[PDB]
């Protein structure tokens, strides 16, 4: 049980691109499945996420630009990410929780986005 | 050589007293064989006169012989009677104050007096020395009546073991449907848990579902107290336990694994009597 992702590359700012990772290995449907990103120097932050029985949430520097949605029937989160900017660099995982504990558990391959200045 | 006052399966009560007699054509040297009496604890002590006048020498004064005069007597002694019940088991007293009793006492009432001593006595007239026979204590009147109680509740207790677990292999079948009713719930807990935090459908869709739901097992439980649910349906519950208490052909007397006429009440009727002899004679049991 874990998960791919594809969809990551360049693009300058006030551009879009769209996120795609799958979940794959699960018997059942999980709960939670996010983003997250990593800035050159920074750590691992909170970009979007869904839980199901629970809120479906964003990050404060990512409200309003960017689009998490989630499709349980193929299992797949995805990140509709629109006027970006130098700050929205960062190397982009994929998280996912199978039941709702609160953290994080399982983690993704991992997709670079560059946006240039 | 002192005299017995036995007590038998019936009422009756067999008297054993060594009459020190046998050379003799009137008794006015070996002894004869100790005599052995039937009594009935209702007859006088005036017909245990004339029974014991007929196995005995007749007395002669003269020129006629009579029969003997024989004359009962007891330690009988403020104004309460002091009654212990212990008879030949009792303590017993250097020397101890005799009285005579009525001829028209009956025999039972005679000895549950006597009781008080450890022996009363029996004077035949003619015969200087007085014979001593041994009251029985409240235990010995009651020896075949408790030997029979203990006989009486040890097959009863033969016979409710398998009542018991006749009626304890009737509940784990008959409470099947409770388990089941609970796995039902806990099966539809995971329904309800799973889709609201584990499918994107929302609480919109799932609580209607959970109303006709609730609705659903409501009107079930009212097509089942619309069978034999109302009042008792303890017939039905005694009706498997019917089936399941098959007679058994294990023991001849007492017969073991089976069930049926339970007769307890004369376990029951048999420990009033004990009782009530235990009063009479001023004793606790
Ligand atoms: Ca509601």
């Amino acid at each position: 049980v874990q998960l791919q992702e594809s969809g990551g590359g360049l693009v300058q700012a006030g551009g879009s691109l769209r996120l795609s990772c799958a979940a794959s290995g699960t018997i059942f449907s999980p709960h939670y499945m996010g983003w997250y990103r990593q800035a050159p120097g920074k750590e691992r932050e909170f970009v979007a996420g869904i839980g199901f029985g629970t809120t479906t949430n964003y990050a404060n520097s990512v409200k309003g630009r960017f689009t998490i949605s989630r499709d349980n029937a193929k299992n797949t989160v995805y990140l509709q990410m629109n006027s970006l900017k130098p700050e929205d660099t960062a190397v982009y995982y994929c998280a996912a929780r199978l039941y709702p504990i609160l953290g994080h558990t399982y983690w993704g391959q991992g997709t670079q986005v560059t946006v240039s200045s | 050589t002192k005299g017995r006052l036995l007590t038998t399966p019936t009422r009756l009560l067999k008297l054993i007293l060594p009459i020190p007699f046998h050379p003799e054509q009137e008794y006015i040297e070996d002894a004869v064989e100790p005599l052995a009496l039937l009594v009935h604890p209702q007859q006088p002590l005036s017909y245990l006169e004339r029974l014991i006048q007929a196995e005995i020498p007749p007395l002669l004064v003269k020129d006629r012989e009579k029969l003997p005069e024989i004359i009962f007597r007891a330690e009988a002694d403020s104004n309460v009677a002091s009654y212990s019940g212990l008879g030949r088991e009792g303590p017993s007293k250097g020397d101890t104050h005799w009285v005579r009793w009525s001829g028209s006492t009956e025999i039972g009432d005679f000895i549950r007096d006597a009781a008080r001593g450890r022996e009363f006595s029996v004077t035949i007239e003619g015969h200087a020395e007085e014979l001593r026979v041994a009251v029985p204590s409240f235990k010995d009147r009651t020896y075949y009546m408790r030997m029979r109680l203990r006989r009486m509740s040890q097959e009863i207790d033969q016979m409710a073991t398998v009542k018991r677990e006749c009626d304890l292999l009737a509940h784990k079948g008959a409470h099947a449907l409770a388990k089941g009713g609970f796995a039902a719930l806990a099966a539809w807990w995971g329904i309800v848990y799973y889709v609201t935090f584990h499918t994107d459908m929302g609480w919109d869709l799932v609580e209607p579902i959970t109303y006709l739901a609730g609705l659903a097992s409501i009107m079930g439980g009212y097509l089942w107290f619309l069978f034999i649910s109302r009042d008792l349906s303890y017939k039905a519950a005694m009706n498997v336990t019917v089936s399941r208490r098959q007679n058994a052909l294990y023991q001849e007397r007492g017969f073991d694994p089976a069930k049926w006429d339970q007769l307890v009440h004369d376990a029951n009727g048999l420990r009033r009597e004990i009782k009530f002899a235990a009063t009479e004679y001023g004793v606790e049991w």
